[PDB]
């Protein structure tokens, strides 16, 4: 029902569950659904060991700040990606939720910073920002400003102007137990045989057989020199089991 | 990734395999002529003496 | 506040086996620090413990009477049950529960501040 | 609620963890992460002051009767900024975020039995508005030697950790162990300072202290035995010894002479030279035209 | 059980000082405490740890631990004080109650 | 200035003492300290003696571990 | 040759193709120099009827 | 191989990085070369006890 501003904008954090991006990919709903270093159509068979919803409201004219390498007032100073984003960035018109006749301001956005933020910072100082060589005292006056400006969001507003619900996907895949799995149909475990396998998004082909290499908890796979994978824990039996080409 | 962006990628990894395998393939032939010219001096030694 | 009632039989016979449970509320048998005892009083007699155990399902018994006692908790309805069998018509008593104070690392049993109302069992034919 | 009431060693070969998650065995590997220099100055206190971050901290400490609780990471430590709160109490460990107002000399208030091997705790007095973060466990925990390595990468706060017996009286061991993940906690907060907690008694203590080190972006060859456990380490920066197994990607160097790195002078100040004009280009007569 | 022993009893004029004594072999060591028990009722804390009271509990009760001997002190004894008095003890897990000591005033 | 630096060493089974040649540079721009033609040699005591070459540093000199 | 470079992924076997015989000269290439080795043994030691 | 192909440029050192060992491989190669050049002169010169 509620959004978080541009400059405070919220992090939800997504883990412990099986996920389902066909619903949200095959929705008419969206007007922008961009995906970086993944495919929409293979985000539903994938496993991440988390994932994060960041949510904002801003305006139409905004919208194409929202990308890996660009600037502006908002990826500047209020939520910025990183260069290898790998997520999708979604977002959709809300002029008839956020919208207001006599203008909807509890959204706003920071305007004035002393330098650029990093990759997901997030900035929620409300102090005064000095912008001459005299100080505020926590007043606001001449060179003195609050740090976070309104914005219209009036329903008779222009699509640059409308206010625009985004919500940002971003997908982190590090060696750890993955907490979220597009849908999933697990089968049955061969061993000792040549098979085609897919371990927690994990794919090749090969032989698999009980390991007698002892795992440390925390690890679920091995790698050779040549980076590839030797060993896998399974995911159900935490068995470790040795791969081997056929 | 999907199709037309994996052309991209794997394009990458294929010109960099290639130049990695043709580079030991020029090593070892020049090591090769190091080890027959060896073997002809063994094999004259063996004549000789 | 912390509270502590029990209930069951009130009549058993020799050679039977009691069970008795104590319902509390206030606090968890789950929660750390926190330890349930049972205590015996028969009729004009002083107290005698019997048995308490541990929200880590650690127990303590009486050594001349740890053959006969056993102690379990209910980790859903937030009960304690002693059980105790072989009952001499000598066993009659009134029962009590009560929480105890915990000290830490050396695990040790210190006093019993909250105690609940008792109960009268009789053993006889 | 509130009570209003260094020298240095070496660290040897210590503050080595295990730099992710993947099992490795009978291998040499190269990796770059933030790890405690070998031979290094490390902080010892005996003593609760508040100390930087830096890029990572190495904390480690020797004790009998489990005085050091936990630590408080975050800025201003104040209830103005979130802070995080790590500590350890009578049955598990309870890590928090919010807004804390910490006490000018904040601890927990423990009085122990006439049996000096038992506790129990009367109060707590280290401080909770506007809770973001919970997260409750167990525990964290001859002398007892903790070590722990506190990072904090893209609003994750790693912690790894290592629990082993000691035989020293007052000092860091002369050996070699990896510290394994312990915890990986999604906060999202900045640190840049922190105070280790002690337990006090009615206030003093009794013997024991804590070491303070500091990591840093290095470059080291971790050696793994048959079982995937790491048993060796080369700091590659150490020295021109240590530069040499580096570069050949092995703990033997036979004799010889051997190319290891290139030397360059670096530049001692920057200068800028631009023209002596002036005036202002007449861009507004273009613009606002 | 561990060995704990009371007076049969203790007889005291109001407004005077009652003491009950409470001897172990081991009271020097742990810590004792005293149980308050009226006629059909349960028993109530009243001394801890030797020598602290729950809340609730009137200044006039009092206690020490020495030499394994443990007393209770009523100061002020009042008529309403009439009870029976338990010591307990514990020895290194060891529970143990005494015969308790039955005050009048 | 700038150049290759080469380590010096007897082998670990004997040793773990090490020398170190800066090529092609002088000793006065580096920072046991000797001038070679090829480079300053670090950590190298020079003697008047000589020997059979052992390690070969360049420009007729060779280092050994004595 | 195909296998270092693109393992079992007929998508990088089918790129591989619109680079010509790269593939065939190195494996020629190595071919020959595994005959020699036989050639070098056999001019040594084999010179006795 | 560094200073030749980035010069002293971090952004580029931080790119040649994905290409692997080839630096080191061509290094090794030339050290091979001039390792040679002393052995020519020894096997030429130095016949002499
Ligand atoms: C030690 O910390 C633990 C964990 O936070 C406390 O356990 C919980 O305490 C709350 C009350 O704050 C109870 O409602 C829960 O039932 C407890 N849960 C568990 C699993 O025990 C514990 O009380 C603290 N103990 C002491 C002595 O401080
Ligand atoms: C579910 O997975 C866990 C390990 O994550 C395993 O211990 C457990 O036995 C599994 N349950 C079943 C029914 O396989
Ligand atoms: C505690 O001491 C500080 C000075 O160190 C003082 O500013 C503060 O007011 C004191 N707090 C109280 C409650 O006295
Ligand atoms: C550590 O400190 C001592 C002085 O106490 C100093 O001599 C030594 O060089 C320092 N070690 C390092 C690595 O800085
Ligand atoms: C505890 O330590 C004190 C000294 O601080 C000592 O007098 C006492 O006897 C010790 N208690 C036990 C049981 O050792
Ligand atoms: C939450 O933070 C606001 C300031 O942003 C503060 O006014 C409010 O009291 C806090 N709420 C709680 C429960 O601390
Ligand atoms: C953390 O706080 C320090 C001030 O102590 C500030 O300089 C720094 O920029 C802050 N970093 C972030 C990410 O907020
Ligand atoms: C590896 O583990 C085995 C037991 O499985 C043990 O006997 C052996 O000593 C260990 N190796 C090392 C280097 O610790
Ligand atoms: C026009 O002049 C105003 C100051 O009067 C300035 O703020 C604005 O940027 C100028 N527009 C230009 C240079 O395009
Ligand atoms: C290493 O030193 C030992 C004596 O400590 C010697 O026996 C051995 O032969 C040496 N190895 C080599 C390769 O010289
Ligand atoms: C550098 O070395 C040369 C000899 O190789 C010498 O002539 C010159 O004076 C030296 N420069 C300095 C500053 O010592
Ligand atoms: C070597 O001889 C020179 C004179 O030619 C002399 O100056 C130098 O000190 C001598 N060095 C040693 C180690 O004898």
């Amino acid at each position: 029902t509620r959004f978080a501003s541009v400059y405070a904008w919220n992090r939800k954090r997504i883990s412990n569950c099986v996920a389902d991006y066909s619903v949200l990919y095959n929705s008419a709903s969206f007007s922008t659904f961009k995906c970086y270093g993944v495919c929409p159509t293979k985000l539903n068979d994938l496993c991440f060991t988390n994932v994060y919803a960041d949510s904002f409201v801003i305006r139409g004219d905004e919208v194409r700040q929202i990308a890996p390498g660009q600037t502006g007032k908002i990826a500047d100073y209020n939520y910025k990606l990183p260069d290898d984003f790998t997520g999708c960035v979604i977002a959709w018109n809300s002029n008839n939720l956020d919208s207001k006749v006599g203008g909807n301001y509890n959204y706003r956005y920071r305007l004035f910073r002393k330098s650029n933020l990093k990759p997901f910072e997030r900035d929620i100082s409300t102090e005064i920002y000095q912008a001459g060589s005299t100080p505020c005292n926590g007043v606001q006056g001449f060179n003195c400003y609050f740090p976070l400006q309104s914005y219209g969001f009036q329903p008779t507003n222009g699509v640059g102007y409308q206010p625009y619900r985004v919500v940002v996907l971003s997908f982190e895949l590090l060696h750890a137990p993955a907490t979220v799995c597009g849908p999933k149909k697990s089968t049955n475990l061969v061993k000792n045989k040549c098979v085609n396998f897919n371990f927690n998004g994990l794919t090749g082909t090969g032989v698999l057989t009980e390991s007698n290499k002892k795992f440390l908890p925390f690890q679920q796979f091995g790698r050779d020199i040549a980076d590839t994978t030797d060993a896998v824990r399974d995911p159900q039996t935490l068995e470790i089991l040795d791969i081997t080409p056929c | 990734l999907c199709p037309p962006e994996a052309e991209v990628q794997i394009d990458r990894l294929i010109t960099g395999r290639l130049q990695s395998l043709q580079t030991y393939v020029t090593q070892q032939l020049i090591r090769a002529a190091e080890i027959r010219a060896s073997a002809n001096l063994a094999a004259t030694k063996m004549s000789e003496c | 506040q912390i509270t502590l009632k029990e209930s069951g039989p009130t009549l058993v016979k020799p050679t039977q086996t009691l069970t008795l449970t104590c319902k509390l509320s206030g606090f968890s048998v789950n929660t750390g620090g926190v330890g349930v005892g049972w205590i015996r009083q028969p009729p004009g007699k002083a107290l005698e413990w019997l048995a308490l155990i541990y929200w880590n399902d650690d127990k303590l018994y009486s050594p001349s009477l740890k053959s006969r006692l056993t102690v379990t908790k209910d980790t859903s309805k937030n009960q304690v049950v002693l059980t105790m069998t072989n009952m001499d018509p000598v066993d009659t008593a009134t029962y009590y529960c009560a929480h105890v104070l915990v000290w830490f690392g050396e695990v040790l049993p210190d006093a019993f501040d909250v105690w609940g109302q008792g109960t009268m069992v009789t053993v006889s034919s | 609620q509130c009570v209003n009431l260094p020298a240095y060693t070496n660290s040897f070969t210590r503050g080595v963890y295990y730099p992710d998650k993947v099992f490795r065995s009978s291998v040499l590997h190269s990796t770059q992460d933030l790890f405690l220099p070998f031979f290094s100055n490390v902080t010892w206190f005996h003593d609760n002051p508040v100390l930087p971050f830096n890029d990572g901290v190495y904390f480690a400490s020797i004790e009998k009767s489990n005085i050091i609780r936990g630590w408080i990471f975050g800025t201003t430590l104040d209830s103005k900024t979130q802070s995080l709160l790590i500590v350890n109490n009578a049955t598990n460990v309870v890590i928090k975020v919010c807004e804390f107002q910490f006490c000018n000399d904040p601890f927990l208030d423990v009085y122990y039995h006439k049996n000096n091997k038992s506790w129990m705790k009367s109060e707590f007095r280290v401080y909770a508005n506007n809770c973001t973060f919970e997260y409750v466990s167990q525990p964290f925990l001859f002398k007892n030697l903790r070590e722990f390595v506190f990072k904090n990468i893209d609003g994750y706060f790693k912690i790894y950790s290592k629990h082993t017996p000691i035989n020293l009286v007052r000092d860091l061991p002369q050996g070699f162990s990896a510290l394994e993940p312990l915890v990986d906690l999604p906060i999202g907060i900045n640190i840049t300072r922190f105070q280790t907690l002690l337990a006090l008694h009615r206030w003093t203590a009794g013997a024991a202290a804590y070491y303070v080190g500091y990591l840093q972006p290095r470059t080291f060859l971790l050696k793994y035995n048959e079982n995937g456990t790491i048993t060796d380490a080369v700091d590659c920066a150490l020295d021109p010894l240590s530069e040499t197994k580096c570069t050949l990607k092995s703990f033997t160097v036979e004799k010889g002479i051997y190319q290891t790195s290139n030397f360059r002078v670096q530049p001692t100040e920057s200068i800028v030279r631009f023209p002596n004009i002036t005036n202002l280009c007449p861009f507004g007569e273009v613009f606002n035209a | 059980s561990y060995e704990l022993t009371q007076p049969p009893s203790v007889s005291v004029s109001p407004g005077q000082t009652a003491s009950i004594t409470c001897s172990g072999d081991k009271l020097g060591e742990t810590y004792a405490s005293w149980y308050q028990q009226k006629p059909g009722q349960s028993p109530i804390l009243v001394i801890y740890q030797d020598n602290k009271r729950p809340s609730g509990i009137p200044e006039r009760f009092s206690g020490s631990n020495s030499e394994n001997t443990a007393t209770l002190t009523i100061s002020g004894t009042q008529t309403m004080d009439e009870a029976d008095y338990y010591c307990q003890a514990w020895d290194k897990t060891i529970a143990g109650f005494g015969g308790g000591t039955k005050l009048t005033v | 200035s700038f150049g290759g630096v080469s380590v010096i060493t007897p082998g670990t089974n004997t040793s773990n003492q090490v020398a170190v040649l800066y090529q092609g540079v002088n000793c006065t721009e580096v920072p046991n300290v000797f001038q070679t033609r090829a480079g300053c040699l670090i950590g190298a005591e020079h003697v008047n003696n000589s020997y059979e070459c052992d390690i070969p540093i360049g420009a007729g000199i060779c280092a050994s571990y004595q | 040759c195909t296998m270092y470079i693109c393992g079992d992924s007929t998508e990088c076997s089918n790129l591989l193709l619109q680079y010509g015989s790269f593939c065939t000269q190195l494996n020629r290439a190595l071919t020959g120099i595994a005959v020699e080795q036989d050639k070098n043994t056999q001019e040594v030691f084999a010179q006795v009827k």
